[PDB]
DNA sequence: ACGATCCTCTCGAT
RNA sequence: AUCGAGAGGA
């Protein structure tokens, strides 16, 4: 269900990162570890954020109605 | 100048790392916490739904809304709601902004908070703008619709503070450290050897002179010299978070004193 | 059993509890919802009118209000629906059953209730948030912990009722218990893993928080006592400082293994004039032990000084705590390089031994003890070879730990932890057990598919050699895990066994109580003891001391 | 192609299983001090070898980090609460009328996974959040 | 107003066991071989080491809550760099020509052996311990 | 919950700023008190934290699958080259003063769990509401806004503090009470009442 | 459903003042000021410089309870310095500082470049 | 069965139950607007009351001691010591 | 020597050795007699049970014997003279004091040991989990049911 | 096995014995044996202990057991707690158990035992045989919701 | 979900135990605690 | 013949 | 609301 609009633990906006994020993997590929730092994203409290997140809205999309 | 001085190293529109020496420990906290929590910001703080086909909640939507930073530089003359003598709201204590998506595209249309969009007279005052700092241009990913699905809102940013509310944080991240080689001896390190091999250095030690071995214990020495940093989520460029930190610390103290006067 | 001798009552609330450390041990946190919903019918007189018409204004929807008002002829103005509720001028002799305020007194319980600690009246504090709070020190009677117990609250009605509770139940009155003739609440967790620290010779504090500190401790007399140091910079101890919250007149000698009135490892313990002289403060001292600074205090300055007692010591260990920080990770599990190697083969010669015992047995050498097979025999010796070498791997363990260690940090305080914990954490775990035997051959000959008939070696049956931290191996795994179930399931049972037991002594012995010639009757008057307990003297009030008669050389009796 | 069975307790009785099929046919011709202690492969006999040990546990089990390296117990008791944890159950959970529904909104795969969650399909509908946690004591709340 | 005992001591162990701020010191009394001491000291703010000649003082003076400066100009029993103060609890017969004595400076434990100090020793809480150079 | 067998309930929330906090500005999410580790011996729960944490860094997802060769070394040597200490710890400041905390803390990302069974969710509370009709006590459960059971060994109990009083008054005034007319020969209840 | 309003954190209710001063019963000059909606931040703060102050023989705080917001700071001051003044005193001497480091930032802040 | 005041053998000292129930009596006839024997230092829970009326004993209630065979023995609040 | 008794005398002391400063440098003002016969004469006001016959008066002695032996050999003339120094006022009072506490110390008919005691002994059971006899759980059951069947039978002969 | 005894001198000192462990019982029997100290001879069958030495030896080993049970779990409990239970299970001359077939039979009210286990029966051979309970049982007074003999309801209060 | 689907159930010498056999069958610890403990089994 | 307390909830039926 | 089956909390 969607990137968390700001990390729980700090407040560091990161729901304007994950299509970057994303890109960064796919294309640039690149290993999810610089990824995330390029992003800005330096702190665990931070990367964990991105890292984790299982973006389940793609797979709610898919229901017709 | 007098007392309290300040001595930047680095300085971006998001951070702000600086040496905040010759204050009391007390202070340099006290200012860390009210950065953190005090600063007044600009937010939605209320949404009105008229259609959400979409695959998320109302207010998970909503949520999300309120978490989307906004302009807050101006915040200073705005009011709080709570002040203003309108009913509920107005320009003069608000900023309302709409949200409507469609999906059109077989495609997937994503909703950004570039989407919002100011309704209210800003009366001239630069207040409540979807912040921006992606490289494209799409601030925050709000939400995702599919073949027909519909998304119209109608949000109502208020001024509030990171105590009602963490949305209301301008701060983000705030580093802080002092004494970096333990000659004050306010920690006790955990070793299993040598805790001087196991724990690491920081960058800070660069900037103070080491122990030096058989000198005794400074047990009159206190807290001088900090090594902080600022972070912004940016409704508020970082100079200021220090600024209107120091300002509002000072504003709270003002009242007690005032107070007194009253009484 | 269900509708006669145990009913469903009115004005009983229940909820999740949670500790609070700032609440009084005898208080209870509840809810403000709760107290809007429980009520209690106090009769309107002179000297209340006015804060219970107060009240009645206020309504059921603020918290200091009331609901319904009951009047002469027996009729009830509900307060929430009534034209006439905003008027009502309250008249000596009515009712109004206000909502449960501050320092109401109420039965508080947790199940089951197999004590009459399980069940004990607590003021009331009315707060935010939903869960009943209660102090910490109130835990072990009613053996709760935070996990997610639930508690129950009941309130009285009937003044003499309330006056039955704070006079006869009353948490205050019950900190020694007549059972294990001591006490039965202590000091724990962080007070009590804190207050040790804080008590080191090493510990210190300075002027801001020592004025902190004895402000903490809301009966400070105000004056602040001259630093232990007052040279280049005037300290304080730990110390002197908690020995504010020990109030005068309590007297404790102590004396541990090496104690000398100079106890060279600030051992035993010595308090007087209410000033704690010399010894750490851990459990010993502060524990709900039978010698206790609050076996002492109960006794001495009376059961609510002692209540007391636990809130300050509480409050200012807290606070120091609170800011000296304490916390525990696998580093503290970690033992000496060279230790390990130490314990690694500290095993090796056990097994070496099981094995050396094993060929001898085989060679029918064996000399069979009287009354025990050859084979009954040999199995008890590599049990007890097993069980010595987990012991001295662990014992190793235990050397190393660093007084800065966190764990052996909070078996010192007696907070959590023994040797067994750290023992099997950082070396062996040990020797598994089903059935007090060594693992079986549940398949033939064997213990796994993975080993090959016929096999008695300690890692084929059950010996777990690993540590939790090195981690076990699946056959250790699986094995731990059989000793694990066994466990488990006798769990259930020695619960379920025992609580019936403690019916049939409840039923057997029920109606017996010490009527008014010392004598000890049931209902029918048939005496039981002639004198209670033999001395018709009551359980709390009794110690243990020593007569001084008994022992002794004939001349030293004599000199 | 004959490369694996199907074994019953009743057969099981009569073969011999090496764990780790390396670990345990290799011929003996230093060790590391920190992985924890293994007997051998003493055994000219095997006749099969374990596909995984971890396979030895079941679904719940399954989730539990390291549960080599915790107290037998607390291994029980976690797998009794891991169906009270709160997730996604089921992508479609909008669509579906049922008594009592507990999703959460910001479900995250944990950092630390197991080489069997894979297959539970942990990692695609996660229950349970990856928390900065402190062990201190603090407030002494 | 007075001053209760004088002696210079020579130290001959100093032991911090398992303490970083504390060392128990033991030195032995130059003059009289009668006196002995036995005295916790916080080597932190105050070191000490192998044979040290130590001058020791004990008094009455310079119980009211304490204060702290502004007498940075008044009184100064600052005549020396270690100070603390205690309570005394025990006195003890060593027996023969010889007793001995114990306070607890917070903790800090000092016993003290001699004999001509049957007076000039007090009997009650009050008991500051000096130290110089 | 853990993933451990170690559950808990809140106890209370801080806000950021009253949290302890790392030099880095990192603040808990949760903070975990120490001594509901060394009896419980749940090891894994602190080893999982010192591996979540290098992985968080990392990047990299963190195995902790069972039976591997998975060393606290292998890992604390990993974290460290990661500029933090090989074990968890990390100097700590207390957040109302600032001040550092004299003692280290454990620090790391730890997979939690959010049971069901809310507060709120059992609360229940009465003060005399709706009665059983057969029994003329109490109902039972508080979706039907019963009363609690004050049973057998609660009584028991209160025998044992011989607050009797208290006593009728629970097992009586609050839950059964009736009056009843008996015959002063043949104590039965059939003596018919006509009040008027 | 008991939790309490957030804004009750920093807004002053009904029948509630930033201040109230009882003089303490134990000391001399002994006064204990408790404030209302105020936390940490300004407690300690104040505690803090109030220690600053020669004539300042006494100066601690607490939050008698996290879940409300408010605190007790207690000033034992030299016969003849009224605590009221010494409180005075300290908050001034806080804003002055305050300002300073204000101007000291906002200077430097205009020497960086970024 | 009575017994004289004399040959008095029950203990001179109020048992707590005993003043448990007198306090909680006492207690519960100051609730109802009844006459109070002593002067309120400013005292106004009834309990809190009764239990000063008990301090100067003055609170004219007689406990009944009933002994095992049936016979019992009457003392009043004003004999009975109260030193728990 | 270490049984549970009513009354720490131990303390009672310790709070007459600081509530009288008294100090163990000058002379008692104590009498051989006031000691001896006042340790006497306490046991005499200790009491348990009132009835002024000779049964009872029987009983009554019984009650107290051992409480005494601790009480005598607490109090005995070198102790009180040579061990702690009294006073013939903080003696005098040390009396006095026990006296009242032991009072204090007595059962109060209601008490319900009934139950009291059922309880104190389920509850320390359901405390029980877990050399080679039958204890536990199990043999408490064997014995409350007073059992014929018992597993762990055995003769202990000296 | 250990033994502390009285030395000469005055101390206690530890004197070893020999003692024999039994796997089976006979005490009837054995004491009669000669070298044994009959005086001391024991077991942990108190039923045994009863039909040879008496009741009142009974009782104490009915305690001296339940207290090892109690004890060897490091736990304590006081004297008086266990003392009357033993005693309670000792006083009607025989070792009555705290089963059913032992304390309900007792000669109690109807009402008691109706509380434990055979209420439906012991009411009818109660009513049966026209059985007076004089309510004075707590249990009772618990049924018919009225104060009991408990600490607040021993003394009767009057004006 | 899982979990259920994967259960089994044991009505009615020593059967709670885990038991040698179990080995690479049964999870040797997925069980409720009390009640049926042991009886009910994991796959 | 009995078996642990108290608890909330879910499904189904003359 | 009675009633019977399982699931879960401590
Ligand atoms: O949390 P938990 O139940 O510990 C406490 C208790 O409630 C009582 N109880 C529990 C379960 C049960 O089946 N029956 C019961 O009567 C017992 O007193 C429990 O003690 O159980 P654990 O997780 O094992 O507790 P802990 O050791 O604290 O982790
Ligand atoms: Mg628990
Ligand atoms: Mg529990
Ligand atoms: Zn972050
Ligand atoms: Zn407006
Ligand atoms: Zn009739």
């Amino acid at each position: 269900m969607i990137v968390p609009v700001r990390c729980f633990s700090c407040g560091k906006v990161v729901g304007d990162k994950w299509e970057s994020y994303l890109n960064l993997l796919q294309e640039d590929e690149l290993d999810e570890g610089t990824a995330l730092s390029r992003l800005g994203l330096k702190r665990y409290c931070c990367r964990r954020m991105i890292l984790t997140h299982v973006d389940l809205i793609e797979k709610f999309l898919r229901y017709n109605p | 100048e007098e007392g309290p001085q300040v001595k930047i190293r680095e300085a971006s529109k998001d951070n702000v790392d600086f040496i905040l020496s010759n204050v009391d420990l007390a202070m340099a906290n006290s200012l860390r916490r009210v950065m953190i929590a005090e600063i007044p910001t600009l937010a939605i703080d209320s949404v009105e739904v008229e259609t959400n086909t979409t695959v998320l909640a109302d207010e998970f939507i909503a949520h999300r809304l309120g978490l989307i930073p906004l302009q807050s530089m101006d915040i200073e003359q705005l009011e709080y709601s709570r002040d203003c003598f309108c009913e509920d709201h107005c320009d003069k204590c608000s900023v309302v902004l709409t949200l409507q998506a469609f999906g059109e595209s077989e495609s997937t249309t994503n909703v950004y908070s570039k989407d919002l969009v100011i309704v209210s007279n800003l009366m001239g005052r630069n207040i409540g703008h979807p912040i921006i700092q992606d490289k494209e241009g799409n601030g925050v990913l709000i939400c995702k619709l599919r073949k027909g699905q519909e998304l119209k809102l109608t949000c109502v940013a208020k001024k509030g503070i990171a105590k009602e509310h963490a949305k209301w944080g301008p701060a983000a991240a705030i580093e802080f450290e002092y004494d970096p080689w333990n000659k004050l001896k306010h920690t006790d390190y955990w070793y299993e050897q040598d805790s001087a091999k196991e724990w690491p250095q920081s960058k800070n030690c660069e900037y103070e002179d080491p122990p030096n071995e058989g000198d005794p214990f400074d047990y009159k020495a206190q807290a001088d010299t900090f090594y902080m940093n600022v972070e912004s989520v940016g409704s508020i460029p970082v100079d200021q978070v220090v600024v209107r930190g120091i300002d509002t610390l000072q504003k709270k103290v003002a009242s007690i004193l005032l107070a007194l006067t009253q009484m | 059993r269900g509708n006669l001798m145990g009913k469903r009552v009115d004005f009983s609330a229940r909820t999740v509890i949670s500790g609070d450390p700032n609440l009084e041990l005898d208080q209870v946190g509840v809810p403000k919802s709760i107290a809007k919903t429980l009520t209690y019918p106090e009769v309107v007189t002179p000297y209340n009118i006015d804060r219970l018409t107060q009240l009645v204004r206020n309504g059921p929807n603020e918290h200091p209000g009331a609901k319904y008002v009951i009047r002469d002829s027996g009729d009830r103005i509900d307060l929430r629906y009534s034209k006439r509720a905003g008027d009502i001028q309250l008249q000596y002799g009515w009712k109004v059953e206000r909502h449960i305020m501050d320092n109401d007194p109420v039965l508080f319980n947790r199940q089951p209730s197999l004590h009459k600690m399980s069940m004990m009246a607590h003021r009331v504090k009315v707060i935010p948030y939903s869960t009943f709070r209660l102090n910490l020190s109130v835990t072990s009677p009613y053996n709760a912990d935070f996990d997610g117990d639930e508690m129950n609250l009941h309130v009285p009605q009937s003044e003499e009722t309330r006056a039955e509770l704070s006079q006869l139940c009353a948490v205050p009155l019950q900190i020694v218990s007549p059972q294990s003739n001591k006490p039965c609440m202590g000091i724990v967790q962080d007070t009590l893993c804190g207050i040790r620290k804080l008590t080191l010779r090493d510990t210190f504090i300075e002027l801001d928080q020592v004025l902190n500190m004895l402000y903490w401790v809301p009966d400070w007399d105000g004056v602040i006592p001259t630093p232990a140091i007052i040279k280049p910079k005037p300290l304080w101890s730990g110390k002197q400082i908690l020995s504010v919250a020990i109030p005068n007149g309590i007297h404790l000698q102590r004396f541990d293994e090496g104690t000398t009135l100079l106890s060279p490892k600030d051992n035993g313990m010595l308090i007087i004039d209410g000033q704690i002289i010399f010894g750490v403060v851990e459990k010993k001292t502060v524990g709900s032990s039978n010698g206790g600074l609050i076996h002492v205090v109960t006794r001495e300055k009376g059961p609510q000084v002692c209540a007391k007692l636990f809130g300050n010591i509480q409050k200012v260990v807290n606070f120091w705590l609170l800011h000296n920080g304490f916390s525990t990770g696998i580093g503290d599990t970690i033992a000496d390089g060279p230790t390990m190697r130490e314990i690694t083969e500290t095993i090796a010669e056990a097994k070496k031994k099981v094995l050396d015992v094993t060929k001898e047995a085989q060679a029918n050498l064996l000399t069979a003890k009287h009354g025990m097979t050859l084979r009954e025999s040999f199995e008890d010796n590599v049990v007890r070879f097993l069980n010595e070498a987990r012991d001295k791997a662990g014992r190793l363990a235990e050397v190393n730990l660093k007084d800065l260690n966190n764990v052996k940090q909070m078996v010192m305080a007696g907070s959590k932890g023994s040797f067994i914990n750290i023992a099997q954490m950082s070396a062996c775990v040990g020797q598994q057990s089903v059935e007090g035997k060594r693992i079986a051959f549940g398949f033939v000959d064997r213990t796994l598919p993975h080993f090959s008939k016929d096999d008695y070696s300690p890692e084929s049956k059950g010996f777990v050699e690993n540590s939790y931290l090195r981690g076990l191996t699946p056959q250790e795994f699986f094995f731990h895990a059989m000793g694990g179930r066994e466990g488990l399931i006798d769990t259930a049972v020695k619960t379920a066994e025992t609580g019936y037991i403690q019916r049939r002594l409840v039923k057997a012995l029920e109606d017996i109580m010490v009527h008014y010639d010392n004598t000890t009757r049931n209902s029918l008057g048939n005496v039981i003891q002639f004198i209670y307990g033999e001395d018709g003297m009551d359980a709390a009030h009794i110690e243990k001391q020593s007569l001084d008669t008994i022992g002794g050389s004939d001349a030293a009796f004599e000199k | 192609e004959g490369l694996v069975e199907y074994i019953d307790a009743e057969e099981e009785e009569s073969i011999l299983i090496a764990m780790q099929p390396e670990d345990l046919e290799p011929a003996e011709a230093d060790v590391d001090p920190a992985k924890r202690i293994r007997v051998s492969h003493h055994a000219t006999t095997f006749t099969h070898c374990e596909i995984h040990p971890s396979m030895i546990l079941g679904v719940a089990a399954s989730i539990i980090p390291f549960p080599d390296h915790n107290q037998s117990p607390r291994n029980t008791y976690q797998s009794a609460m891991g169906k009270q944890a709160m997730g996604v159950f089921l992508t479609n959970y909008n669509v579906r009328m049922d008594t009592m529904a507990n999703i959460l909104y910001y479900p995250q795969k944990p950092l630390g996974t197991t080489r069997a969650m894979e297959y539970l399909k942990f990692r695609e509908l996660p229950a349970g959040q990856n928390a900065i946690v402190a062990i201190a004591c603090y407030s002494g709340y | 107003s007075n001053t209760l005992f004088d002696d210079i001591f020579q130290v001959s162990e100093v032991d911090p066991g398992r303490y970083n701020k504390v060392c128990r010191i033991e030195a032995a009394s130059t003059t009289q071989d009668q006196c002995k001491l036995t005295l916790d000291i916080n080597v932190e703010l105050f070191p000490v080491a192998a044979q040290d000649s130590l001058t020791v003082t004990i008094a009455s003076s310079l119980t009211r809550s304490w204060r702290p400066p502004q007498a940075g100009d008044r009184s100064l029993a600052d005549d020396y760099d270690y100070v603390m103060y205690g309570t005394a609890y025990k006195f003890e017969e060593v027996s023969k020509d010889l007793i001995a004595v114990y306070y607890s400076f917070g903790g800090l434990l000092m016993r003290l052996e001699g004999n001509y100090r049957n007076l000039n020793n007090l009997k009650q809480e009050n008991a500051y311990l000096l130290i110089r150079r | 919950a853990s993933r451990h067998g170690q559950k808990g309930t809140i106890g209370i929330t801080y806000r950021r700023e009253d949290m302890p906090f790392t030099a880095e500005g990192i603040v808990p999410d949760l903070i975990i008190n120490p001594h509901a580790i060394p009896s419980r011996m749940t090891v894994a729960h602190l080893i999982e934290c010192l591996l979540s944490k290098v992985a968080a860094l990392s990047g990299n997802e963190g195995d902790a699958s069972p039976f591997t060769d998975i060393t606290v070394e292998g890992i604390s040597k990993l974290l460290r080259e990661h500029g933090y200490q090989s074990r968890g710890f990390e100097v700590m400041y207390n957040g109302h003063t600032g001040k550092k905390l004299m003692a280290q803390i454990f620090f790391g990302p730890t997979y939690y769990q959010r049971l069901r069974h809310m507060v709120d969710d059992k609360i229940h509370a009465r003060a005399r509401g709706p009665m059983q009709v057969l029994t003329r006590q109490p109902v039972e459960g508080r979706s039907r806004d019963g009363g609690l059971r004050f049973g057998e060994m609660e009584r028991d109990c209160m025998i044992a503090h011989g607050a009797a009083s208290f006593l009728k008054e629970r097992l009586m005034e609050a839950s059964d009470a009736f009056r009843v007319h008996i015959c002063g020969i043949c104590g039965l209840m059939t003596v018919i009442a006509k009040l008027n | 459903m008991n939790a309490p309003d957030r804004f009750e954190l920093f807004l002053l209710g009904e029948g509630e003042s930033k201040l109230k001063i009882d003089p303490d019963t134990k000391a001399p000059n002994a006064v204990v000021i408790t404030f209302e909606k105020e936390d940490h931040t300004l407690g300690n703060l104040i505690r803090a410089e109030l220690l600053n102050d020669r004539k300042v023989l006494f100066a601690a705080y607490k939050v008698e309870h996290p879940f409300f917001a408010r605190f007790k700071l207690r000033i034992q001051t030299t016969e003849g310095y009224d605590p009221k003044d010494a409180l005075k005193n300290a908050c001034n001497s806080i804003i002055n500082k305050l300002g300073a480091l204000k101007t000291n930032f906002e200077t430097e802040w205009n020497l960086q470049t970024l | 069965k009575a017994i004289p005041k004399d040959q008095r053998a029950t203990t001179p000292y109020m048992t707590k139950y005993e003043r448990a129930r007198i306090l909680g009596t006492r207690a519960l006839q100051i609730s109802m607007n009844a006459p109070v024997f002593v002067d309120l230092e400013g005292e106004t829970d009834p309990l809190r009351i009764a239990m000063k009326e008990l301090a100067e004993k003055k609170i004219p209630l007689v406990i009944r001691r009933y002994l095992p065979d049936g016979s019992f023995e009457d003392w009043s609040v004003e004999e009975l010591i109260v030193d728990l | 020597a270490n049984w549970p008794l009513p009354v720490n005398i131990r303390r009672i002391i310790q709070n007459a050795q600081q509530t009288f400063h008294i100090d163990h440098t000058k002379p008692s003002d104590l009498t051989i007699k006031d000691i001896v016969l006042g340790v006497k004469d306490l046991q005499e006001n200790l009491l348990v049970l009132r009835g002024k016959n000779e049964i009872i008066q029987n009983a009554q002695r019984d009650a107290v014997t051992l409480f005494c032996c601790l009480l005598r050999s607490r109090l005995a003339t070198r102790r009180v003279l040579q061990e702690y120094r009294l006073t013939k006022q903080a003696f005098d009072w040390v009396l006095s004091n026990i006296e009242a506490q032991f009072l204090r110390s007595v059962v109060h008919p209601g008490e319900m040991v009934g139950v009291l005691a059922a309880q104190s002994i389920g509850e320390p059971a359901t405390q029980m989990t877990l050399k080679k006899v039958t204890s536990g759980v199990p043999r408490l059951k064997e014995i409350l049911n007073v059992a014929k069947n018992m597993k762990t039978p055995s003769l202990t002969v000296y | 096995y250990d033994r502390k005894v009285p030395s000469p001198t005055g101390e206690y000192v530890k004197e070893p014995e020999w003692v024999l462990e039994t796997d089976g019982v006979n005490l009837s029997e054995v004491m009669t044996v000669p070298g044994i100290d009959p005086t001391r001879i024991y077991t942990n069958s108190f039923i045994d202990i009863m039909e040879v030495l008496g009741i009142e030896a009974g009782r104490a080993a009915l305690y001296k057991e339940v207290y090892n049970v109690i004890a060897s779990d490091g736990s304590y409990v006081n004297y008086r707690h266990m003392a009357l239970l033993v005693d309670v299970m000792t006083t009607q001359g025989g070792l009555t158990s705290v089963t059913r077939h032992g304390f309900n039979r007792s000669n109690t009210g109807a009402l008691m035992r109706c509380s434990f286990e055979e209420t439906v029966e012991i009411l009818f051979e109660a009513g049966a045989s026209a059985e007076l309970d004089d309510c004075r049982g707590v249990s009772e007074n618990v049924i018919l919701g009225q104060m009991a003999p408990i600490g607040t309801g021993a003394f009767d209060v009057m004006i | 979900t899982l979990s259920h689907l994967r259960r089994t159930n044991t009505p009615i010498a020593k059967p709670r135990q885990l038991h040698n056999t179990h080995w690479g069958l049964v999870c040797p610890a997925e069980t409720p605690e009390g009640q049926a403990c042991g009886l009910v089994k994991n796959l």
